């Protein structure tokens, strides 16, 4: 009855398979092509890659889309090049283009709810240029631009700012199309954007501007500037002369293909989690006159200028981790016509190095980049960088102390590379000015850096004998109980005792016994510290051996906060000639708990430091003491977030460390807040004082000191915004209230604008 | 080991380059922890222990390959 | 010089393998050689004592790239015949690949699974051999706790099927009780290329005694196997149709399961399927269903399947008719009298007679056997003669008599006994 399967088969399947191809090694070759494309001609390789990708679609239809979307968000400096490669894949395969637009839109909505509003725009400007490839219908594009500007009538201002930007940022590309099939509602939409911009509050400008001056080049708001650019464009009949459009060489293949539609986009509503970008301020220091030798520089209002800087900015973003690759791709920058790449490549690097609040990358990054371009462009770039410097200098009068710092740093670390060679007499105008004012101050602070990198006498030589009046003084200590016959000094004999103690290597228990001969004891510290530093004043190592060896001695003295201060005060009285020596000692005295941050803060705003309160080293010590506080707060938070993860007998033993690490966090976060609160307390104090004084004595408020301090207060907000945005309640109720002097209250209000 | 070390071997240095200079410079790519000059007098190199590795990386990208005392600084990863 | 690692001479690879950057490009050269479209030089490489060297590159705990490149190579050597695959086994490679499964690298272990599948997929020996090396635990472990890779998953589902395929002996029963559970959750996946190798693996298991089939039935996959029979992707139906058709070849209780699964509702479509090969299997499974108890046969009737069998016998090609014949014979065998009549009422007479001319004397003996059955049923109705008339008026009587002068003794003995008893 029942029968087994006829025939001696079993399905007819492979007993053994043989790998004839691969996926991974292939999707690395597809990625390579989707990348290396645009490095033969362009329209040649593009057309070739168009088909090669298609011949891989049956298997990797979903993978090829991954690379394209990725490349679209990571490489905006090639936008067009890829808007074409897609337009072709759309000209041969229709269902592909739709499976891409649907992809982009989705990818976009992700990075939008992920607070990546910078990558977001990249994609937005991509969909735009896809209209220039008949891949997207002009209407459905304006549809998205009707719900972008719609936001202005919705909440924070930075939010509205962005959508208005993401929209206007695209017009240089898809503006000639939009204002062609719908110029009816175009101007009507512009009528909306127009009003909003005027309605906006330009309160943050004074703080974000590099130069507060008006001439020659004004530092305009990142929007009001761009807007005028779009206007000069609409007037020029939407004609632009730079953007490279490869698809204009494929008019045949494209026109035939059909288009797609953009699904009605509704912006993800505003939540208390979304973090919008901070308002920018277009950095400008060049016009066509600065370069009469080369091509005419695109106007400051020319929409081309908005693109040049843009692409250059992104080019650095994509290769900043490699200076030899960054400068390379930087010099080899395309374009429709000839433009001064030197004057832009430079004005872009400075546009970042001086960007407020903070640069997109580490400060030292740009120092090497510019140096690499001088190797890559030996007889063209350097001259531009030299002039760019001369120009910066002449405009120090109205610069921002914050930016001024990075200029002092870069310049000095630049000279240090090229034998400190620099025609100094170029800046003779400073020899006859108030030392307090910029230029004179700058040259000193700079010659102070050059010294630190080399040494004293080295600098004395290079600078003209007339500039020797600005050279940093001979960096030697000051031993109060020195060879001076000041025998009648308090505890003179004892200081001599310690002198032989250290000269013969004395123990900790020994130095203590001797200090039992001094009348909390101020003079007891004024002798030990004074003596030690002197004996170990040969070099840094000896000093670090000092703070090390007799660490216990210090700890006992600098136990009370008042005592901690006195240690610094004395340690300063000894090294008031060698600021660098102070920075490191103030550093190793914090990392060894000899003193702390709360102590340093006060000592900075103390009367011993009221003489050099304006100098640079005072702040390269403050914005380094706070950094340590943050790197310590984060260190624990991290160490806690890795102990909670690890939690996935041992239980209790681990949950135990969890609790103890959470109380460690709450503590570190506390001292951190105290530090920042102390800062403003001392600032608000010394500022209110300088105001109540001048406003009474019948004198002007705007003094070299008031300026070089008010910005030091502002600099705290800028360089540490993320954190200070946590004490808003406390500050608003205790420190900065409506009963605070307007000039001091304004500096805080300017801060609130950064993300509100 | 090198994939997690926070110290740099600094080579090709001027026999007159001092710890002070090395400090002022390498302090640009983060906070430093320790510096040890090479001897036998000078020998033309030193070690630069940072705190984090992120700071150490930045010294390999920027402070590395640059010129100091008219010589090009050569820094490599070290194993403590 | 060779352009990249493409088309290297055998003399080169040996020299590069014997610096690691040479051992890597060389191992990669062998890779591209063992994976070229046309006749790979598998014989040449094995005679160069390279196989043993490839084993070491597996144990390169430090050099990841060469581990992968090597595993790829060997895999394309164990893809050859039984003698080539043997050389790999002899080189203690079996223990090595099972050790490459642990690797955190997705491209290595996945390349090891594949590598093992080829060796085990050879014969029953290397299958059990691999299983003996306790490769069951790790391979199944790689399926512990979507959202795993797609391509990766297939190579596992495939290597697993090769751990169930082939007989004499059959894959260890314990190695099945542990694998089956995995083959079940896999059966509920979504990927066709995975669901395919799943059914195959199952069919392999259900290609033996009632114990084996019992194992696969007591797991509860059956209801799902019938759910795929109606699926679109043809590469899914065939592997499942076999898995089902093999289930019914067991106990009557193992049939009442696949019958209660809803198979008797899919067959109508399975039979009138343009794919002829699917007709054969469909009507084949039909036989083993009608071979069971009576009430089961009464269910084959209830779902109006009989009228389909007739067409499957009166129009379909031969190989499908040979099965439709057994399905009719067995039907008349265990079937009831009031069911026999229903079969005669469906006009099974003539269609059955027309086949009394086939060249396969076996099918002939069966038709005569099916005739006797209908008669013995007709006897208990006293309608012996009434039947004889029908078989006569449709030329059948002639076809039966034409057998009297046939070469096969049995055909004569059989065709004669019928003529005598009922004519």
């Amino acid at each position: 009855s029942r029968r087994r399967h006829s025939d001696e088969n079993d399905g007819g399947q492979p007993h053994k398979r043989r790998k004839t191809s691969d996926a991974n090694e292939t999707e690395d070759h597809l990625e390579s092509l989707i990348c290396k494309v645009g490095e033969c001609s362009l329209e040649s390789n593009l057309e070739g890659l168009a088909g090669v990708l298609e011949a891989d679609l049956p298997n990797y239809k979903s993978k090829i889309l991954r690379l394209l979307c990725t490349v679209a968000r990571l490489l905006p400096e090639k936008l067009t090049i890829y808007t074409t490669l897609v337009g072709l894949l759309n000209a041969r395969n229709y269902n592909f283009g739709g499976e891409f637009v649907e992809a982009m839109i989705r990818q976009l909505k992700e990075s939008l709810k992920a607070n990546n509003y910078n990558e977001a725009v990249y994609l937005v400007r991509f969909l735009s240029d896809l209209v220039n490839c008949h891949v997207i219908a002009a209407p459905s594009m304006v549809a998205m631009f009707e719900n972008f500007v719609s936001v202005t009538q919705e909440v924070p201002q930075v939010r509205r700012d962005w959508y208005v930007y993401a929209f206007l940022s695209s017009l240089p590309w898809v503006g000639k199309e939009l204002y062609e099939k719908k110029d009816a509602e175009m101007d009507r939409i512009f009528a909306n954007t127009e009003s909003y911009l005027k309605r906006r509050q330009k309160t943050h400008v004074p703080m974000l501007q590099v130069w507060t001056a008006d001439k020659p080049h004004p530092q305009e708001e990142y929007l009001d500037c761009l807007w005028a650019q779009i206007q000069k464009l609409k007037k020029d009949r939407w004609q632009e002369r730079h953007i490279l459009r490869p698809y204009l060489a494929f008019d045949s293949i494209l026109c035939e293909a059909l288009q797609h539609n953009l699904p009605p986009f509704t912006p993800p509503p505003h939540t208390e989690d979304s973090v919008y970008p901070m308002p920018r301020v277009i950095f400008r220091m060049f016009d066509y006159t600065d370069d009469p030798e080369g091509p005419v520089m695109p106007g400051s209002h020319s929409v081309e200028r908005f693109v040049i800087e843009e692409n250059l900015h992104c080019i650095i973003k994509s290769h900043w981790k490699e200076r030899k690759t960054c400068a390379a791709q930087l010099v080899s920058y395309p374009g429709k016509n000839k433009i001064p790449l030197n004057y832009h490549i430079v004005e872009v690097i400075f546009a970042e190095l001086f960007q407020l609040p903070a640069p997109p990358h580490i400060d030292v990054m740009y120092t090497t980049l510019l140096i690499e371009l001088c190797k890559l462009q030996p007889g063209s770039l350097p001259q531009v960088l030299a002039q760019a410097t001369e120009m910066l200098y002449m405009r120090l009068d109205t610069m921002n102390t914050t930016c001024v710092d990075r200029f002092i740093n870069w310049f000095s670390h630049h000279l240090s590379n090229f034998q400190f060679r620099w025609s100094w007499e170029d800046w003779s105008d400073c020899l006859s000015q108030d030392p307090e004012s910029p230029k004179p101050k700058f040259v000193r602070e700079v010659l102070e850096k050059c010294m630190r990198l080399s040494y004293h006498q080295r600098i004395l030589d290079i600078v003209p004998p007339t500039f020797s009046a600005l050279c940093p003084a001979n960096p030697t200590c000051i031993y109060k109980y020195g060879d001076e016959s000041s025998n009648s000094l308090p505890g003179h004999s004892v200081a001599l005792c310690l002198a032989v103690a250290f000269k013969s290597k004395a123990t900790n228990d020994e130095i203590f016994s001797i200090l039992k001969d001094v009348p909390f004891n101020p003079l007891k510290i004024e002798v030990f510290v004074q003596t030690l530093l002197h004996l170990a004043a040969k070099s840094f190592s000896h000093s670090f051996s000092a703070l090390a060896k007799f660490h216990e001695v210090f700890k006992t003295l600098a136990e009370s906060d008042e005592g901690k201060l006195h240690v610094l005060r004395v340690m300063f009285e000894v090294w008031r000639n060698h600021p660098q020596m102070i920075a490191v000692l103030v550093d190793k005295m914090i990392r060894t708990q000899i003193v702390d941050c709360a102590a340093v803060a006060n000592w900075i705003f103390s009367s011993e430091l009221s003489r050099d309160f304006t100098r640079l080293f005072v702040w390269e010590i403050l914005h380094s003491t706070i950094r340590k506080m943050n790197k310590h707060v984060l260190k624990i938070q991290k160490e806690l977030e890795e102990a909670k993860e690890k939690l996935a007998r041992k239980d209790g033993v681990l949950e135990e460390q969890i609790e103890r690490l959470q109380e460690k966090v709450e503590s570190a976060q506390s001292e951190q807040k105290n530090l920042f609160l102390v800062i403003f307390q001392r600032f608000i104090m010394i500022l209110t004082e300088h105001l109540v004084r001048c406003e009474t004595d019948g004198t002007s408020v705007l003094t070299p000191w008031y300026k070089n301090c008010i910005e030091r207060l502002q600099q705290i907000f800028l360089q540490h915004h993320q954190i200070i945005q946590q004490y808003m309640v406390t500050l608003e109720n205790l420190l900065f209230t409506a009963e605070l002097d307007p000039h001091i209250l304004a500096v805080f209000q300017q801060f609130c604008a950064l993300q509100a | 080991l090198l994939k997690k070390s926070c110290t740099l071997y600094v080579g090709n240095l001027s026999f007159y380059t001092t710890e002070e200079q090395i400090y002022e410079l390498f302090s640009k790519s983060g906070d430093i922890k320790k510096i040890i000059m090479g001897l036998d007098t000078a020998c033309g190199f030193c070690f630069v222990e940072y705190y984090s590795r992120a700071d150490a990386e930045n010294a390999m990208r920027y402070i590395n390959g640059t010129r100091l005392d008219d010589r090009i600084i050569r820094t490599d990863w070290d194993a403590g | 010089m060779n352009q990249g690692t493409v088309n290297w001479s055998v003399d080169d690879i040996v020299k590069g393998i014997n610096n690691v950057e040479n051992q890597l490009q060389a191992t990669q050269a062998a890779r591209k050689l063992l994976s070229r479209e046309k006749q790979p030089p598998i014989d040449n490489i094995i005679r160069a004592g390279l196989i043993p060297k490839f084993v070491s590159f597996l144990g390169r705990t430090d050099c990841s790239p060469i581990q992968f490149e090597s595993a790829w190579a060997l895999t394309n050597i164990a893809s050859g015949t039984s003698e080539q695959t043997k050389a790999v086994v002899d080189g203690g490679a079996i223990p090595a690949f099972i050790s490459l499964l642990a690797s955190p690298h997705a491209h290595i272990s996945e390349q090891a699974v594949w590598a093992l599948g080829n060796i085990a997929g050879d014969g029953s020996v290397f299958r059990d051999l691999v299983i003996k090396y306790g490769a069951v635990d790790p391979l199944l472990a790689l399926l512990a706790v979507s959202s795993l890779a797609c391509g990766y998953l297939r190579n596992l589902t495939w290597t697993l099927s090769n751990l169930c395929r082939n007989k004499n002996p059959a894959p260890p029963i314990d190695a099945v009780e542990q694998i089956l559970p995995t083959l079940v959750r896999l059966l509920h996946h979504d990927d066709p290329e995975v669901l395919a190798d799943t059914c195959w693996a199952i069919s392999y298991l259900t290609d033996g005694p009632n114990e084996r089939i019992g194992m696969v039935v007591k797991t509860g996959v059956v209801p799902q196997l019938v759910k795929l029979l109606g699926a679109s992707e043809l590469p899914i139906v065939t592997p499942a149709l076999r898995a089902i058709g093999n289930i019914v070849t067991g106990t009557d209780e193992q049939t009442q399961v696949v019958i209660d699964a809803g198979a008797l509702a899919v067959f109508p479509s399975l039979l009138t399927n343009p794919k002829t090969n699917i007709q054969k299997e469909a009507t084949w499974t039909m036989s083993n269903i009608t071979a069971g108890r009576q009430d089961q046969i009464q269910q084959v009737v209830n779902h109006g399947l009989v009228p389909f069998l007739v067409s499957v016998l009166s129009k379909a090609d031969f190989k499908t008719q040979k099965e439709a014949v057994w399905a009719v014979t067995n039907y008349t065998s265990g079937g009831t009298v009031e069911q026999i009549v229903y079969l005669v009422h469906c006009g099974i007479i003539e269609p059955l007679m027309n086949l009394l001319t086939a060249k396969d004397t076996k099918i002939i003996l069966v038709i005569l056997d099916a005739i006797s059955n209908i008669f013995q049923a007709a006897e208990k109705l006293g309608e012996t003669e009434k039947l004889s008339i029908m078989i006569e008026e449709c030329g059948g009587l002639d076809k039966i008599e034409a057998l009297q002068n046939h070469e096969n003794e049995s055909v004569y003995k059989a065709s004669l006994s019928l003529i005598e008893k009922y004519f």
